[PDB]
């Protein structure tokens, strides 16, 4: 705990400041320290955790794809060595997030909104690990992402309305997993379409603000269906 | 290539 | 030397790869290792050194201004503490660059193009230190930036044509120093205008490619004069 | 506010 001496409330406050300054590495370190205080996260705090590590790993994934594309065209060791360096750093961030979820965010999350959120995160960061895997552990990494997504899907369909933004974002990312990772484009298209239609039929129950939350993620599902069909 | 979930703009 | 075991040519190659991946922290570490090999830098290598540390300190300056603006509106200690953390990290990067120039890039630079480039860098990073200074050393930091800029100006006016991109960028940044740091807006406007006019009268000597290099920086001088007058 | 030197776009 490098953040062990700072107050939990101060870590959350500085995480929000780091977001405003677009200092996402600092933001992730603050939220990691907040999680390691041992207390469950509020809805707002879960968002801060997601924002921080998504931006950090997002820049790592973008850099990895640039280097891997240069490496593919070439095939000295410099390009391979540097792609390996970024890849190792990306895997360390993914392992850090997965460690936080396993110790002990998931086991203490009883509510559907918190448990589905954490299981979706678990699937996401195993998916990011699967994007760069090439050895003997790729299939087990892929199945770990699939298992986390599947448990989140089972809970969300039981406890959430079809328009719930977390349920929508979960289905969106699980469909991306099917298309990009699992080589199951028809499963990806079927999931994205049924998720869109069932949310469309539930929009009439929502307020103006909840309507905007749901239709925003429904547009992402529509964008993928347009790209895939 | 496809879109995973991302924050609103 | 964390890069002491890597070949100089490999450090340069990976610096170019880090630029393509927009990993500017990695790029600066590679170029720092290349400088510490003890050999003078080529024109292309000087550009890599500039690109890497400008982007690194550029993100730090942008974050500092966001936090300082939040701090001014407020006046807990969190906002001050975090602004201080970013400020200390920014000063460390500036001290690192200035240390590289002092050990021993400047003293070994005999050519005008290399010596003016390094002295402009020295003025720039003292200017970045001056942007955040508030104690007893601000005036000495400001004079250190002014002295480095002035020696670079004296050499550039003696050894370079008025359209030389380094001479143009030096005058541009010295004029920004006059306006933003030294509280001398009339000196800033006078320098920017005479630099623009004397470059305009020399454009007829240039090739199509050199013409594009010079007019690009002349437009930056024009943008500031439009903003200041 | 003002423009210091920056790389071409
Ligand atoms: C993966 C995902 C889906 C949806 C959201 N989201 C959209 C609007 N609000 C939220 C949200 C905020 C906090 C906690 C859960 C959901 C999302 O944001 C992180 C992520
Ligand atoms: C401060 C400054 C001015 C001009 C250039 N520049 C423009 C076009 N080429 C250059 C250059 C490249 C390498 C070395 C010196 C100048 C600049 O680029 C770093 C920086
Ligand atoms: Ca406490
Ligand atoms: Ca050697
Ligand atoms: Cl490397
Ligand atoms: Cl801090
Ligand atoms: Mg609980
Ligand atoms: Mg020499």
């Amino acid at each position: 705990g490098a953040m062990g001496s700072m107050e939990r409330a101060s870590l959350i406050q500085k995480a929000k400041l780091a977001e405003q300054a677009e200092r996402y590495e600092d933001m992730a370190a603050f939220m990691k320290g907040a999680v390691e205080k041992g207390e469950e996260l509020s809805c707002e705090e879960r968002n801060l955790l997601s924002v921080a590590y998504k931006n950090v790993v997002g820049g790592q994934r973008a850099a990895w794809r640039v280097l891997s594309s240069i490496e593919q065209k070439s095939n000295g060791p410099e390009v391979r060595e540097y792609r390996e360096k970024v890849e190792t750093e990306l895997q360390g961030v993914c392992d850090t997030v997965l460690g936080l979820l396993d110790s002990h965010l998931i086991k203490e999350a009883g509510d559907a909104e918190s448990r589905v959120f954490y299981l979706k995160m678990k699937g996401d960061y195993y998916r990011y690990l699967a994007e760069v895997a090439t050895g003997d552990d790729k299939k087990r990494i892929i199945d770990s992402a699939r298992s986390a997504y599947q448990e989140a899907m089972d809970i969300s369909k039981k406890e959430m309305p079809p328009t719930n933004p977390i349920r929508l974002g979960l289905a969106l990312n699980f469909s991306v997993f099917h298309y990009e990772i699992a080589n199951s484009p028809e499963e990806a298209i079927s999931l994205a379409k049924t998720t869109f239609d069932e949310a469309m039929a539930d929009l009439h129950t929502l307020s103006e603000d909840s309507y905007k939350d749901s239709t925003l993620i429904m547009q992402l599902l529509r964008d993928n269906l347009t790209l895939w069909t | 290539r496809p879109s995973s979930w991302r924050q609103e703009k």
